[PDB]
DNA sequence: GCATGATAAATGAC
DNA sequence: GTCATTTATCATGC
């Protein structure tokens, strides 16, 4: 065994992704308020919405 | 998007060679990923994906024939 | 029916 | 904030 060898993701629904993508088109960066609004509306945490937009921007750069 | 095509058999041997030879620290630098990308004919992003997939699947396969493959 | 490459959540370093 | 990762899902090769 090696030292480097030494939870839990769940794919979002179609509704969540579409709304998150729709908002991303308006603005790639989202304030604390809108983030709380999306979290409440899309059944997510504020951190999850935060992380999603961070990953989305990276995906947007790679393309 | 995701038009998956298996890499060259020789390219896989090159990636596997570096992986099992550096099994103590299977994290190639930026310059190391570039050298591997040129030998395999793939991009550096595909190199990072391969190592990302290999590390979790190696740890998953722990431990059957991975010990044998540590002779690269 | 799995192997394998790529993408989608989630974490951590900086 | 970016960004290289970890991990599970997905899609395709065969």
């Amino acid at each position: 065994l090696h030292e480097w060898t030494g939870k839990k993701r769940k794919p979002y629904s179609k509704f969540q992704t579409l709304e998150l993508e729709k908002e991303f088109l308006f603005n790639a960066y989202v304030s604390k308020q809108k983030r709380w609004e999306l979290a409440r509306n899309l059944q997510l945490t504020e951190r999850q919405v935060k992380i999603w937009f961070q990953n989305r921007r990276m995906k947007n750069k790679k393309n | 998007r995701r038009k998956r095509r298996n890499f060259s058999k020789q390219a896989s041997e090159i990636l596997n060679e570096y992986f099992y030879s550096h099994l103590s620290n299977p994290y190639p630098s930026e310059e190391a990923k570039e050298e591997l990308a040129r030998k395999c004919g793939i991009t550096v992003s595909q190199v990072s994906n391969w190592f990302g997939n290999k590390r979790i699947r190696y740890k998953k396969n722990i431990g059957k024939a991975q010990e044998e493959a540590n002779l690269y």
